């Protein structure tokens, strides 16, 4: 049983008020079970896409669940992850400079 | 192109 | 040159929430190019990057009924592996295997592989000389005595010295712009005060491919290897590939540092500086 | 949708035990169950499971189509979608039909096989089933001939998926879920591709009415285990200074022999050749 790291950031550098990607990018996890939710002030965004399961020579899993967003000030963006190693799901905030 | 080798356990 | 394409399949258990589910993809170097997954109505062997995508349907139809064969064998191999470790019909299991093949410069053969996991853990390895078989336990002794039985080993030397490579290089052909065009990276450095004595000096590499990449940060040469927080490489989403590199500095001597990047897509490597 | 399942088996003898369970919003808590016409009528007059539904012991009334419901407040009726169907048929009603198979049980790797089904009474239905946890049954009409109906399943490619027990059954025409006793079990054999071993005697296959006579079966496979067959027993391999594997069968009629390996009872190698005694 191994606990997935995770990242939160974009796809392009953020500026507010353009289009972009944003990425939660899910790795080194094992079982393959795993529940990933991408939240805009703490409700999750439908239109979430994610890449096939796939996984490392060390034979833990990583995922890409990604949607289409505008980076302002006033929204805030998180990624929710929740997995069986994990007794809480953990929030991973988005941070431009991350 | 993926294998055609059955690997039976 | 040099290049790689490997398989890799998921077959999970599952009592009570669902079907047994066996997954595959298929990867040249780092870019994805095609999947299967049998939880879908009529599953079907399906591209993901637009150079495939223009295969006919003879390729399509082969790579499906491999694939759902791949799948009823795989179901299999689960329910005997319940008997091998005498394990509960009721837990969740998972068998997970690598396999393909590396060539070089003139696509001629590398290197061979499969590797078979179960549990997350190594379950059984086809050797270097692609003729023998590495066990790491009695369950996987039992494989490795049937495989012989069957010989194995010698179809999985033919399926790699041959299809395998050929199709490679089939494969580095149909997409030649996207995958033998390495993508430098866009590279810059940013500032993060921590202290009002201490800052971070953060190395960013943006859009490069393939995803190999090289970042170090020096202090008047010497590379802070030990105290460098390097995060994993990361998928943009567009197939390319994003990386930093930050050093904790302390204030005032922000001129001492460099970051030095390395990537095939740079004809010199860099130098960055913060200003 | 949620995910319906019955455990061990959807197919179960009357004085059995089988378990549904529905799996909704990573939860089993809390469903409604439906048989297969009065859809969107709950039956025990709406009951509701805060528990997988265990029936046992077993009768006929369980037999039926079955969907579930979960439980999903802030929705557009308080209720999911509707599951995937499972059909609970209960075995042990009816006299149990003949099995048989054409040309025979040890079938050749990539090979197929025909798995005849008939009975005296006129069944409406034959239905295939493979002995196993979580396994769907085969249903096939039966065709009526000469006062007896029968049914042709067609097994093949044969790999070791599709190795095992099979016992087939018969349903008539008002009680499609209530099917009859199962048939004698037959055991489907996948032989191959492993490499055929030896078959040798000791000492010798010439025998009379005194004497001993040994078959031994021999490999430089690790056969864990062979099987000794003859035309119309199992020992446990031995290994020998000369790094081969070895049985010795202490006994006329055409004898051959195939390897095994162990936790694998369905699955032997190509035969040996055949020997005489
Ligand atoms: C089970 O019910 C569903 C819908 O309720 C139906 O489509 C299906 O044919 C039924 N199965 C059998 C074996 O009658
Ligand atoms: C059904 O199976 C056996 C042998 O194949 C026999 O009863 C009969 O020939 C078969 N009927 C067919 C193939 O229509
Ligand atoms: C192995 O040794 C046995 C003696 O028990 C002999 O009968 C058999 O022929 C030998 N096998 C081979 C392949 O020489």
């Amino acid at each position: 049983q191994r606990t997935p790291k995770i990242q939160v950031y974009s796809r392009h550098p953020a500026e507010n008020g353009k289009s972009n990607f944003l990425n939660c990018y899910v790795s080194g996890f094992h079982p393959s079970d795993i529940e990933v939710d991408l939240l805009k002030n703490g409700e999750r965004i439908e239109k979430v896409e994610h890449s096939d399961l796939s996984f490392s020579k060390d034979w833990s899993f990583y995922l890409l669940y990604y949607t289409e967003f505008t980076p302002t000030e006033k929204d805030e963006y998180a990624c929710r992850v929740n997995h069986v190693t994990l007794s809480q799901p953990k929030i991973v905030k988005w941070d431009r400079d991350m | 192109l993926s294998s055609p080798v059955t690997k039976s356990f | 040159g040099s290049h790689s394409m490997r398989y890799f399949y998921t077959a999970m258990s599952r009592p009570g929430r669902g079907e047994p589910r066996f997954i595959a993809v298929g990867y040249v170097d780092d870019t994805q190019f095609v999947r299967f997954d049998s939880d879908a109505a009529s599953p079907r062997m399906a591209p993901r990057a637009p150079w495939i995508e223009q295969e006919g349907p003879e390729y399509w139809d082969g790579e499906t009924r491999n694939m759902k064969a791949s799948a009823q064998t795989y179901r299999e191999n689960l329910r005997i592996a319940l008997r091998y470790y005498n394990q509960s019909e009721a837990g969740s299991h998972i068998i997970q295997v690598m396999y393909g093949c590396d060539v070089g410069p003139d696509g001629r053969l590398l290197r061979g592989h499969d590797q078979s996991a179960y549990d997350g853990k190594d379950y059984i390895a086809l050797n270097e000389d692609l003729s023998s078989w590495t066990a790491a336990d009695t369950a996987a002794q039992i494989t490795q005595r049937k495989w012989e039985a069957a010989r194995v080993a010698e179809q999985l030397r033919a399926y790699l010295e041959g299809l395998c490579v050929e199709w490679l290089r089939r494969y580095l052909e149909n997409g030649k712009e996207t995958l033998q065009r390495a993508d430098p990276p866009k590279t810059h450095v940013t500032h993060h005060p921590i202290s009002d004595h201490e800052a971070t000096l953060r190395c960013w590499a943006l859009g490069f491919y393939p995803a190999e990449i090289t970042l170090t940060w020096q202090r008047d040469g010497e590379d802070q290897t030990q105290d460098t927080e390097l995060v994993e490489t990361r998928p943009a989403g567009d197939r390319t590939f994003q990386k930093w590199a930050a050093v904790v500095v302390p204030s005032g001597e922000e001129q001492r540092y460099t970051c030095h990047v390395q990537h095939e897509g740079l004809p010199k490597p860099l130098t960055l500086r913060w200003e | 949708k949620p995910f319906l399942s019955a455990w061990p088996s959807a197919v179960v003898p009357r004085g059995g035990h089988v378990t549904l369970r529905c799996h909704y919003r990573h939860r089993f808590n809390n469903f409604m169950l439906y048989k297969e016409d009065r859809i969107h009528v709950p039956i025990f007059h709406g009951r509701l499971f805060q528990e997988s539904f265990n029936m046992s012991p077993v009768t006929t009334a369980h037999a039926g189509n079955y969907t579930c419901r979960g439980s999903h407040p802030h929705s557009p009726t308080g209720w999911s979608a509707p599951s995937n169907p499972v059909v609970i048929m209960v075995t042990g009603n009816h006299r149990k039909p003949s099995l048989l198979a054409h040309p025979g049980p040890l079938v050749k790797s990539g090979e197929r096989v025909i798995l005849q089904c008939w009975s005296d009474i006129m069944f409406e239905h034959f239905f295939l089933h493979k002995e196993g946890i979580s396994k769907d049954p085969s249903r096939l009409v039966g065709q009526i001939h000469d006062g007896v109906s029968k049914a042709n399943f067609s097994i093949g490619p044969m790999m070791l998926a599709l190795a095992g027990t099979y016992r087939c059954y018969g349903s008539v025409t008002h009680t499609p879920y209530q099917l009859s006793a199962p048939s004698d079990p037959l055991d489907i054999v996948v032989t191959g591709p492993y490499e055929k071993p030896s078959l040798s005697a000791q000492p010798g296959p010439k025998v009379q009415a005194g004497e001993s006579v040994t078959l031994s079966c021999s490999s430089r496979s690790s056969y864990d285990m062979y099987h000794l067959s003859r035309e119309g027993r199992r020992l446990p391999a031995v290994r020998k200074v000369n790094r081969t594997f070895q049985a010795d069968f202490p006994l006329g009629g055409t004898y051959r022999c195939f390897g095994s390996f162990r936790h694998s009872p369905y699955e032997w190698s190509d035969p040996s050749d055949p020997l005489l005694v």
